RNA sequence: UUUGAGGAGG
DNA sequence: CAAGTAG
DNA sequence: TACTTGGCCCTCCTCAT
């Protein structure tokens, strides 16, 4: 898939390694610098400036260029860009964590507040289980607010041991808006929290520690959940939409970045001119702010960071969030190709596991054969038939990666097919296909029929397999799923065929029988009362396609 | 969310239904290991009826003129009234099939005898029946070895766990016990050649059969479970359509949420 | 005897409706609902914070708020949930790929 | 064993865990006047040798955690008096197969 | 020097070649992807040794396409130049900016500075060459050098050497 | 490419590459530690010329063989012998193999597989590490110091007398030509 | 037309396990993308043609995979990393079990 | 780790989805231009000839079944019983 | 083209 | 509309 | 105390910025 030969080698993902971004990681691995906040235009001039996306990053314009990557829009990945900050920012998502992590550890030294020493420690250290160490740890010294430099050991409450030092009272803390703010216990002293400040404390916090609390010295060090590089995902991402090609397009990150960026800007122009001191901190916390709702927008501080036209703005976390959204709306359930779907109607002269597709549908669906000694011959003639009388095809693949359209190719009615090639045909009678009824509840609101190419455009199905779908012919309209590979179809045909199904597991016992006008009819004619003759009797006996010849 | 909370549970190649930590969540599927599909309502006639009628159709004294086989049924059964040996055999079958008795009326205190068992055993006979033209006059030609034998050489190829050793080998005789319960019932020296008058020939048979139509009614390792009774719970519960207490749709929210108030918090006491 | 509740209860559900789950079914979730240790819910309160892949219990609804705690804490995913394959476009250990199939070049020579 | 009657004082209760090896347990007089394993509902459970226990493991490829679980504090697992690693065997009745084995190790 | 490192390949067999005399087509093409290949992890992959009694090992089948793929287990014959090694090869060019020798199926290079003072380079000479008090270094003239460096590289590993110690130069 | 039996756990933070030098400091790949596909530990494989000379041609040839098993159903003399039994055997574009037939065939000092097997017992008395129970297997060393210097990871490791015996009966051995 | 989660759970049921991939691979998505064999990311610079392949910042140019996986998986993790998150894809296991 | 053909566990028979891939497999393979091990007896069709040669049991193929604890058995097509 | 709302279908 | 979870 | 996320499936229109 994606085509063009990779001499690389080909594996499976094994594990899915989480970590954090080491600001030094995210330089490394980006190839754009990304200083500009605008788009393109030389000065007008349309191409794109060493600015935003693509000072190296992906590329638009149906253009090879991709710092030399070359493969063009498709088959390139896009190559992420950073973005230095000025001042590091909070992690809209971790700001929670870094704060019980704060309340964990006092500042000054930066270590733990509770050692081998406490016992009630001890029991929490044992637990290995990260989520639950770090929820008990935490529990235990949220409370203790002095950085304790001498208590008493294992044996007498008399005789006081040392260990780290510098009792700096711990203070308490809160979260307000995007800061965290805390007392220092008379009367107290409320002072804020610099981002500056908490990070330098967590660079300090221990190897044992990070881990003694949930952390990991590789992949995620607590000092990693405040941000100083920022990762500039590449355009594939954060695409356009050209309306041709004077006008614009951009999509609603790449304005995020565009106004994170901003905000960036004046920042440092203030630092390296008339900074008033504490008039900084004022355009500091727009940073803090952007740089938050670019990940996240739905937080309880209110203001959602409304994008000209009061529209609230896609920011990442939304794009994730359940149904809809990419893990459920998009990769847990997709749009897929070689479907079909209309208006089901009964038909008793349908053998229960087939189903009726409208020759409209079989000259649209298509089947991938694989050119065999076997097949050449009537392959050749669905070919030499182009896509238009029924039994036929519309695509002919050679070995050479290369598509031949069946409908224009000015070799359409030539064309010697090539043992290997793939003749894409039009989907035949007993092509097993995965029927099916939405609400799918049960194994059986999907199972594998015969394809029947019939005139009229309904799918037809048969009576007795309707119960299982549970559906009617009131305007009810159906599914059909058209298999690919020989082993695809076999896995239908040998586990979804519906003469399978016939026993239901969820109640142990048959779930198809026989409804309707076929059952009301078969007790009359079953009625002692009831006789036939001769005549009829012969021609009854002409419809069972077994039957035995023998009156 | 049933389903969402089971996907990762199949049978796994050991006969254990487990997940994606591999956490034992079920050591043999259903407690049975058996294919939902291949399960029918049989009735397990050695539980109801009075103490009377369970020996007028089960014992079988070789050493009494009223309670031994009429020489009508078995070849050799004059020739064998009396024989000692037998009786040993025959008494050791009977104060098993008792054994049986007390059991199920320990696990069914209800005197329910109908329930989903594997390999349909009535049938089976019925088919052996008109299969091998058994008239009901002439005698059969079974030993009583052969029989009661026989029928414990049956129960020892009804493998559901295959293992070599005790604890595995001895869940075996677990997930099976329910079923030859229903296996002895039928096939007692008595039935056997007195109601449906088997010939070696349809016992060799409907023996083969039910071991083989067993060994297919075993569960499949790969079955994804989970999902699968998931759906199976989920599915009915839209087909909901609707003496006084909380019930129905919105009782098995309660449940599943595992609700401290329940609207009906009740309790019935004997 | 609680598992012994909260089956005869859960049975009594859809025996009011006079509808018929083979107990296995109901058996199962009973039991999956209580092994853990006791009650464990059906509900993002329960089973999805159990030790599943962060992938997987991603795929419903804590999405976003559950990855970012699995970097945070740089969790392993084994990619042994059906879920974690189905994400990632490889044939999941189900049935069908429950097991593994191989040419044996040696009985490829006693055919022929 | 002790048993209170109406509740012991948390300054007492607070001296139980201070001489090992032995051990001791605190159990209430209305907590005991029923023994609850007679309850129709609870099957029996039953201790498992350090062996019979490092048996089962071996015997099903288990790793200690894909166990299913016991409450320490689980009513029966205190009629029993288990311990945070002590395996149990539940012998139940089943409507699929008369008798049904499971395990419960204890955390 | 050389070695006889214990390697592995993975080989992605077609469909079509699931004949009789499989084996056969896999060894083969083990050959033809291994011998004359470079890495700088492995230096000269030269000779597959004991032909005979390759491992196999079951091969799988891929999971879209029949596609079976094996991990050939092999032995091999490799060389790989290291710093501070020494050996001995047969010049091949030489240049007003010194002379390359070829120690086996690599080379390396010798710069005009990194070689003897005494030893002027001659450029009216045909062929071309170097000169000093006592010898004569051209084209075939065996020369010991000292690697003084490596530089892994495509297919093919080169190094420069130097001939300026003690015990070096021709012989 | 092409695994080398020994899955390091690359976590990361692969920054460590020491240098390459006869301070028998050779890649990770060439500990003098290694592993036997059978599973076991087995010392680095020394492969001094000439004696890599045989192994070659011994396999080689022995290919030639087992390549026919399936067909039915002197110094400028060997340069030729061998010539052809490439074109036959090799991939024949392998021009590496060529070039490493000549020099391994030119600048061998050894014969006799059995001249080559002395070489190797007697070398293999030292505790020397491989690399230079090779080097010395394949470089002419009339004094010691000519050794200990073209060999530097020798010095400390054994007498000058007792290297310069060994070194005579190098020389001793030495096929002539 | 959208093959819905519930259609996924019961080919799941099925045990459809080809089938399923196939409808959610082949059938729509199904990207190859490369890996660095060091940090589990799609940092690499495939080009395809002069074979070269480098990821600086880890720099190889020798241990490099290639996967396949849905296109809106690889935006998934991109979108994560943009969020300063590392989803690591590694080829084989070293945590066993 | 690997389990001994001896000592083996696992079901004698064949699995439904080992009956149903092996077939799914081996078609793949026999329409992809693999060698056939069977006369078709004029069949035409893949998983036609699958079909045959599962029913003379002449597949080459060996369905490695792993354990919940990673370890597996190795069985052939040809051992493996064939009920259904 | 994306998006956001309303109406409808089984 | 609610119930639970968590700060 | 207060608030937070959960909210059938799929499909089809039309409208408006
Ligand atoms: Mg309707
Ligand atoms: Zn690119
Ligand atoms: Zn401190
Ligand atoms: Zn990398």
């Amino acid at each position: 898939v994606g085509q063009q030969y990779s001499s690389a080698p080909l594996r499976t993902v094994k594990e899915v390694q989480f970590g954090l971004f080491s600001p030094e990681e995210v330089r490394a691995i980006s190839v754009a610098k990304i200083r500009f906040p605008e788009t393109m235009d030389e000065t007008q001039t349309r191409a794109k400036i060493g600015g935003l996306n693509d000072p190296r990053l992906g590329s638009i314009d149906r253009n090879l260029k991709c710092q030399t990557c070359q493969e063009g829009m498709n088959e390139c990945p896009g190559h992420f860009g950073h973005i230095d900050l000025a001042k590091p920012v909070f992690h809209v998502g971790f700001i929670a964590k870094i704060k019980k992590v704060c309340e964990c550890v006092c500042m000054h030294c930066g270590k733990l507040l509770l050692d081998e020493h406490n016992e009630l420690m001890r029991q929490a250290l044992a637990i290995k289980d990260s989520k639950k160490r770090f929820a008990a740890i935490w529990t235990l010294c949220k409370t203790k607010m002095v950085c304790e430099t001498d208590v008493p050991s294992e044996d007498d409450p008399t005789q006081l041991v040392s260990r780290g030092g510098c009792g700096n009272t711990q203070p308490t803390i809160r979260k307000d808006g995007l800061k965290l703010v805390g007392s220092w216990k008379d009367e107290p002293e409320l002072r804020v929290l610099s981002t500056e400040e908490i990070l330098n404390i967590f660079k300090h916090i221990s190897v044992k520690d990070f881990t003694s609390l949930g952390f990991n010295e590789v992949f995620s060090r607590p000092e990693w959940m405040i941000l100083t590089c920022l990762p500039v995902p590449p355009p594939p991402v954060r695409p356009s939409i050209s309306f041709n090609e004077s006008q614009r397009g951009e999509d609603d990150l790449t304005f995020k970045l565009a106004d994170i960026l901003k905000a960036n800007i004046s920042l440092e122009t203030l630092e390296h001119n008339g900074a008033p001191h504490h008039a900084i901190e004022e355009a500091e916390s727009l940073l803090q702010f952007h740089v938050a709702t670019y990940m996240d927008n739905d937080i309880a501080g209110q203001p959602q960071a409304l994008q000209k036209s009061g529209r609230p703005v896609k920011s990442i976390r939304a794009r994730l969030k359940g149904k809809e959204g990419r893990i459920r709306g998009n990769l847990m359930g997709k749009r897929v190709d070689f479907s079909a779907r209309t208006v089901i109607s009964g038909d008793p002269n349908l053998e229960l596991d087939q189903v009726g597709v409208p020759k409209s549908i079989a000259k649209t669906l298509t089947y991938p054969e694989v050119v065999t000694p076997y097949n050449i011959d009537r392959l050749t003639q669905l070919v030499r038939n182009g896509p238009n009388e029924h039994p036929g095809a519309k695509y002919v693949i050679r070995d050479s990666g290369d598509r031949i359209d069946l409908r224009y190719s000015k070799r359409a009615g030539d064309i010697q097919l090539q043992y290997g090639w793939k003749v894409e045909r039009h989907i035949m009678d007993n092509d097993p296909v995965l029927f099916n009824r939405q609400p799918s509840l049960h194994k059986m609101s999907m199972m594998a029929h015969r394809v029947k190419v019939i005139p009229y455009s309904t799918f037809r199905l048969n009576l007795s397999v309707t119960s299982p779908y549970n559906a009617d012919f009131d305007g009810d309209e159906m599914n059909l799923h058209v298999p690919q590979s020989e082993e695809t179809r076999a896995e239908l045909s040998q586990l979804c065929a519906v003469p399978l199904q016939i026993v239901s597991p969820q109640s142990n016992k048959p779930c198809m029988g026989i409804v309707q006008d076929t059952l009301c009819g078969i007790r009359k004619l079953t009625l002692r009362d009831t006789f036939i003759e001769l005549d009829q009797v012969l021609n009854m006996l002409y419809w069972v396609p077994d039957w035995d010849g023998v009156i | 969310r049933l389903v969402k909370a089971l996907e990762d549970i199949m049978v796994h190649y050991d006969n254990t239904t487990r997940n994606s930590l591999g956490n034992v969540i079920q050591f043999i599927y259903g407690e049975d290991g058996m294919d939902a599909a291949h399960i029918e309502k049989q009735s397990l006639d050695t539980i109801g009826g009075s103490d009377a009628a369970f020996e007028k159709r089960y014992r079988v004294d070789l050493l009494n003129t009223d309670h031994t086989l009429d020489p009508s049924l078995l070849e050799s059964g004059s020739e064998i009234l009396g024989d000692l040996k037998l009786q040993v055999l025959l008494d050791e079958e009977y104060k098993q099939l008792v054994k049986d008795r007390k059991f199920l009326r320990e696990v069914f205190v209800d005197g329910e005898a109908n329930w989903p068992l594997p390999v349909n055993i009535r049938r089976i006979i019925q088919n052996a029946q008109q299969t091998f033209h058994i008239d009901h006059t002439k005698p059969s030609d079974l030993t009583i070895k052969d029989i009661v034998l026989g029928v414990k050489d049956l129960q020892e190829n009804l493998l559901v766990l295959r293992g070599k050793n005790e604890i595995i080998q001895n869940a075996q005789r677990d997930a099976v016990t329910l079923f030859c319960c229903l296996l002895r019932s039928r096939l007692a020296t008595r039935r056997v050649l007195q109601e449906y008058r088997l010939t070696k020939q349809a016992f060799d048979w409907v023996l083969s059969n039910i071991e083989a139509q067993f060994l297919r009614s075993v569960v499949h390792p790969g079955e994804m479970v989970g999902v699968l009774a998931a759906q199976s719970i989920g599915e009915p519960a839209t087909q909901m359509t609707l003496k006084k207490v909380t019930s129905g749709v919105p009782r098995l929210k309660e449940i599943l949420n595992v609700a401290k108030n329940m609207k009906t918090p009740s309790l019935t006491v004997y | 005897a609680g598992r012994a509740a909260l089956y005869k209860e859960v049975y009594n559900v859809i025996a009011s409706d006079g509808s018929y789950v083979n107990y296995r079914h109901m058996a199962l979730l009973v039991d999956v609902m209580t092994t853990q240790g006791g009650l464990t819910s059906v509900t993002r309160h329960g089973f999805n914070r159990s030790n599943t892949g962060a992938l997987m219990r991603c795929s419903f609804e804590e999405t976003v708020e559950i990855l970012f705690e699995a970097g945070a804490s740089a969790e392993l995913d084994d990619c042994r949930g059906v879920s974690e394959n189905v994400i990632l476009g490889q044939m999941a250990p189900i049935g069908t790929g429950a097991f593994d199939v191989m040419i044996d070049e040696e009985s490829l020579v006693k055919y022929m | 064993i002790f048993v209170y009657q109406n509740n012991i004082t948390p300054s007492a209760m607070k001296l139980v865990p201070s001489i090992p090896p032995a051990t001791i347990e605190t159990f209430n007089e209305a907590a005991l006047v029923v023994n609850i394993t007679h309850h129709e509902l609870v099957p029996k459970h039953i201790r498992l040798s350090s062996d019979e226990k490092r048996e089962l493991l071996k015997r099903y490829r288990l790793k200690e955690s894909q166990l299913p679980r016991i409450q320490r504090a689980d009513p029966v697992a205190l009629y029993l008096g288990l311990k945070r690693g002590e395996v149990v065997k539940i012998i139940r009745k089943s409507e699929t197969s008369g008798r049904y084995a499971s395990y419960r190790i204890c955390m | 020097m050389f070695f006889i490192k214990d390697l592995s390949l993975n080989i992605t067999l077609h469909p079509s070649f699931f004949g009789p005399r499989m084996k056969q087509y896999l060894k083969t093409k083990l050959l033809e992807e291994v011998e004359g290949s470079c890495t700088g992890k492995f230096g000269y992959i030269l000779c597959v040794l004991d032909y005979d009694n390759i491992d196999i090992q079951r091969g799988r089948i891929l999971p879209t396409d029949g596609s079976a793929e094996f991990n050939v287990k092999y032995r091999a014959v490799v060389f790989k130049p290291f710093k501070g090694e020494v050996v001995d090869g047969t010049v091949v060019s030489c240049s007003q900016h010194g002379f390359e020798v070829q120690v086996g199926p690599m080379k390396v290079f010798v710069t005009k500075h990194l070689m003897p003072q005494d030893l002027t380079f001659n450029a009216g000479s045909n062929p071309p060459s170097y000169q000093s008090s006592e010898d004569v270094i051209t084209i075939k003239s065996r020369i010991r050098v000292k690697i003084e460096g490596c530089i892994s590289q495509v297919s093919s590993i080169h190094a420069i050497g130097s001939i300026k110690e003690d015990y070096l130069g021709a012989i | 490419s092409t695994s080398t039996f020994q899955t390091r756990r690359r976590r990361l933070k692969k920054v460590e590459e020491e240098e390459n030098a006869a301070t028998l400091q050779l890649g990770q790949e060439f500990q003098l530690k290694q592993i036997n596909h059978q599973g076991e530990e087995e010392e680095l494989i020394a492969l001094n010329l000439s004696e890599a000379r045989l192994v070659i041609k011994e396999a080689l040839v022995e290919r030639r063989r087992a390549f026919k098993r399936s067909q039915k159903k002197t110094r400028e003399k060997e340069l030729e012998s061998i010539d052809v039994l490439l074109e036959q055997t090799t991939g024949g574009n392998n021009k590496d193999l060529k070039n490493t037939m000549q020099y391994l065939t030119n600048f061998s000092r050894f014969r006799d597989q059995e001249t080559v097997g002395a070489v190797i017992q007697l070398l293999k008395s030292t505790g020397l590490h491989p690399f230079e129970v090779a080097q010395l297997g394949s470089l002419a060393c009339d004094t010691a110091d000519e050794a200990k210097t073209l060999i530097p990871s020798l010095n400390n490791k054994i007498s000058d007398d007792e290297l310069e015996r060994i070194l005579k009966e190098l020389s001793n051995l030495e096929t002539l030509y | 037309l959208r093959f819905g989660e519930m259609e996924r759970d019961c080919m799941i049921a099925h045990g459809a396990a080809s089938f399923l991939k196939e409808r959610l691979m082949e059938a729509s998505d199904a990207f190859r993308v490369h890996i660095c064999g060091i940090c589990g990311l799609m940092t690499v610079i495939a080009k395809l043609n002069h074979n070269q392949f480098e990821c600086k910042g880890c720099d190889n140019k020798i241990d490099i995979y290639q996967i396949h996986i849905p296109y809106a998986a690889k935006l998934l993790f991109q979108e994560l990393m943009a969020m300063n998150i590392t989803p690591r894809l590694y080829t084989d296991r070293s945590r066993d079990f | 780790k690997a389990i001994p053909k001896d000592q083996r566990a696992t079901t004698p028979y064949m699995t439904k989805y080992e009956r149903a891939r092996i077939l799914g497999t081996r078609a793949l393979q026999i329409s992809m231009n693999a060698p056939v091990f069977v006369d078709l007896e004029g069949e035409t069709d893949p998983l036609r000839i699958a079909m045959k040669e599962l029913a003379e049991k002449k597949i080459p193929l060996v369905i490695r079944r792993y354990l919940p604890d990673g370890s597996f058995e190795d069985w052939s097509v040809e051992e493996l019983i064939v009920d259904l």
